[PDB]
Protein backbone atom coordinates (compact mmCIF):
# COMPACT_ATOMS: atom_id res chain seq x y z
CA UNK A 1 0.00 0.00 0.00
CA UNK A 2 3.17 2.41 0.05
CA UNK A 3 3.14 2.81 -3.73
CA UNK A 4 0.11 4.06 -3.02
CA UNK A 5 -0.09 5.93 0.29
CA UNK A 6 2.81 8.38 -1.43
CA UNK A 7 6.43 8.02 -2.89
CA UNK A 8 8.41 10.92 -1.63
CA UNK A 9 11.09 11.64 -3.33
CA UNK A 10 12.98 13.18 -1.15
CA UNK A 11 16.65 13.73 -1.20
CA UNK A 12 18.95 13.18 1.28
CA UNK A 13 22.19 14.90 0.27
CA UNK A 14 20.56 17.71 -1.13
CA UNK A 15 23.44 21.09 -0.59
CA UNK A 16 22.73 24.14 1.51
CA UNK A 17 19.98 26.41 -0.27
CA UNK A 18 17.84 28.93 1.75
CA UNK A 19 14.92 26.76 -0.06
CA UNK A 20 15.85 23.79 1.97
CA UNK A 21 16.47 25.70 5.01
CA UNK A 22 13.09 27.23 4.64
CA UNK A 23 11.23 23.71 3.93
CA UNK A 24 11.79 23.52 8.03
CA UNK A 25 10.41 27.19 8.38
CA UNK A 26 7.10 25.90 6.95
CA UNK A 27 7.09 23.13 9.46
CA UNK A 28 7.87 25.19 12.33
CA UNK A 29 5.21 27.88 10.88
CA UNK A 30 2.47 25.11 10.90
CA UNK A 31 3.41 24.08 14.52
CA UNK A 32 1.16 25.17 17.68
CA UNK A 33 2.56 27.33 20.47
CA UNK A 34 3.43 24.69 22.36
CA UNK A 35 5.15 23.46 20.32
CA UNK A 36 7.48 26.25 18.85
CA UNK A 37 8.55 26.80 22.32
CA UNK A 38 9.41 23.22 23.09
CA UNK A 39 11.21 22.76 19.54
CA UNK A 40 12.71 26.22 19.56
CA UNK A 41 14.90 25.19 22.88
CA UNK A 42 15.65 21.54 21.13
CA UNK A 43 16.83 23.20 17.79
CA UNK A 44 19.08 26.15 19.93
CA UNK A 45 20.17 23.66 22.47
CA UNK A 46 23.00 22.89 19.47
CA UNK A 47 23.60 26.14 17.90
CA UNK A 48 25.06 29.35 20.52
CA UNK A 49 23.87 31.62 17.52
CA UNK A 50 20.60 29.96 17.86
CA UNK A 51 17.77 32.18 16.98
CA UNK A 52 20.06 35.41 17.57
CA UNK A 53 20.97 35.34 20.97
CA UNK A 54 17.69 36.97 22.64
CA UNK A 55 14.79 34.34 23.84
CA UNK A 56 12.26 36.64 24.22
CA UNK A 57 11.22 36.40 20.15
CA UNK A 58 11.53 33.31 18.12
CA UNK A 59 13.37 34.16 15.22
CA UNK A 60 14.96 31.16 13.03
CA UNK A 61 18.41 31.82 11.86
CA UNK A 62 18.31 29.07 9.28
CA UNK A 63 19.31 31.32 6.45
CA UNK A 64 22.45 31.41 7.63
CA UNK A 65 22.26 28.66 10.75
CA UNK A 66 23.75 25.56 9.64
CA UNK A 67 22.28 22.28 7.62
CA UNK A 68 23.35 20.22 10.40
CA UNK A 69 21.17 22.14 13.27
CA UNK A 70 18.72 21.99 10.23
CA UNK A 71 18.52 18.43 10.21
CA UNK A 72 17.49 18.65 14.29
CA UNK A 73 14.06 20.30 13.34
CA UNK A 74 13.47 17.66 10.57
CA UNK A 75 14.05 15.06 13.17
CA UNK A 76 11.67 16.74 15.69
CA UNK A 77 8.73 17.29 12.98
CA UNK A 78 8.98 13.79 11.70
CA UNK A 79 8.10 12.69 15.56
CA UNK A 80 5.75 15.43 16.12
CA UNK A 81 4.07 13.91 13.04
CA UNK A 82 3.79 10.57 14.60
CA UNK A 83 3.72 11.54 17.91
CA UNK A 84 0.51 14.26 17.30
CA UNK A 85 -1.83 11.54 19.07
CA UNK A 86 -0.96 12.82 22.96
CA UNK A 87 -1.96 10.87 26.13
CA UNK B 1 20.67 36.72 4.35
CA UNK B 2 18.37 35.95 1.53
CA UNK B 3 14.92 34.29 1.74
CA UNK B 4 14.15 34.35 5.49
CA UNK B 5 13.69 31.39 7.70
CA UNK B 6 13.52 33.80 10.43
CA UNK B 7 10.52 32.22 11.99
CA UNK B 8 8.64 34.79 14.35
CA UNK B 9 5.78 32.22 15.36
CA UNK B 10 2.82 34.36 14.84
CA UNK B 11 0.84 33.00 17.77
CA UNK B 12 0.93 36.85 18.60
Amino acid sequence: ASASYDSEEEEEGLPMSYDEKRQLSLDINRLPGEKLGRVVHIIQSREPSLRDSNPDEIEIDFETLKPTTLRELERYVKSCLQKKQRK
Amino acid sequence: RSVKVKIKLGRK
